[PDB]
């Protein structure tokens, strides 16, 4: 697909940041190496459900004033194409497949089959969690349902699973045409307190490490590489300075389009014609 | 007594900020010190 690393990072960082900040022992583990007073002051101010201060995330160049006490500024950077395929063919498909998804589901009995229901039509099934079927189990997929023989499996009549699958758009042939790009985004934790900037740096590094395992950047946005700048005053001529430490996140990812092929051939036919010269 | 009361708007990638500056003349026999703070309760400034 076409991709937007900045909007991915914003969407991914915001919930993760919230869920760490609402959970005191995570911060208590992340900041174990800092000075005791720095740790306790940060945990008192920003952390837990009762926290009176708050962190914020957003893109650069807003028209309004931000929470300069603690704010992650996201800042889309450079990139370049790095590797190309022969014919620019990144892949080919017989059935137009959408995004990868993971969904929780439960088995139910139906007509002496077990079935799992999924919210969308299954374009491909990658994994039913914790199950490997035998041929006897007569595994079949149909529409948005996975179906599974009941006879030997009655103990599992309400078994709970996670389905990893991917959507289908439509039944069509085509070529995925495109290339790989290596692209940079900068993130900086702004604070007018230097110890807050240093803690926001630690929290962001933890978040990015945790992010490396996510399906989003396992399937796309691969090879996350991190670089770190000096701590410096970002703005120097207010009533106080604003400090930050930049980090650069670099990703390798595919830019591509679905070139559908309308041509289809369903019968050869043969004829002999005679040359009398 | 206060003069040259400038707002000093700045527009930045981080957002807007005010860096405005003014010149003040004190009363007699006072030793004002660095980062001492003044407020002017009569004067109200608009913000968004």
């Amino acid at each position: 697909a076409i991709t937007s690393v900045d909007s991915y990072l914003l969407s991914e960082i915001k919930p993760r940041l919230n869920t760490v900040l609402e959970n005191c022992y995570i911060i208590d583990e992340v900041l174990k190496d800092f000075d005791y007073q720095t740790r306790e002051s940060f945990k008192e101010a920003f952390c837990g459900k009762n926290a009176q201060h708050e962190v914020t995330v957003g893109f650069n160049f807003p028209k309004f004033k931000n929470n300069y006490e603690a704010h992650y500024l996201i800042q889309l950077g450079q990139g370049q194409e790095t590797k190309n395929s022969l014919g620019s063919i990144q892949s080919s498909y017989f059935e137009a497949t959408g995004d990868t998804l993971v969904e929780s589901s439960t088995a139910i009995r139906e007509d002496d089959k077990l079935v799992f229901t999924v919210s969308k039509p299954i374009g491909e099934l990658i994994k039913v969690e914790d199950i490997e079927f035998a041929k006897y189990d007569n595994l079949q997929v149909e529409g948005n349902k996975v179906s599974f023989k009941y006879q030997t499996n009655e103990d599992y009549e309400n078994y709970n699973a996670n389905i990893i699958f991917t959507e289908k758009k439509n039944d069509s042939k085509g070529l995925v045409k495109g290339f790989t790009v290596e692209e940079q985004v900068t993130v900086v934790g702004l604070s007018f307190n230097v110890d807050v900037a240093r803690c926001l740096d630690a929290v962001l590094k933890m978040i990015l490490i945790s992010m490396r395992d996510s399906i989003e950047e396992q399937q796309t946005f691969q090879l996350q590489n991190l670089s770190f700048g000096d701590i410096a005053p970002i703005i120097e001529d207010g009533d106080s300075m604003i400090f930050g430490r930049p980090t650069i996140i670099k990703y390798t990812s595919s830019l591509d389009l679905d070139y559908t092929i309308t041509q289809d051939i369903n019968k050869l036919t043969f004829k002999e014609r005679k040359d009398w010269k | 007594a206060i003069q040259s009361q400038e707002k000093g708007t700045n527009q930045l990638d981080i957002g807007i900020l005010d860096t405005g500056t003014a010149i003040g003349t004190t009363q007699l026999e006072k030793r004002i010190s660095y980062r001492d703070r003044f407020t002017v309760p009569e004067v109200l400034m608009p913000q968004q």
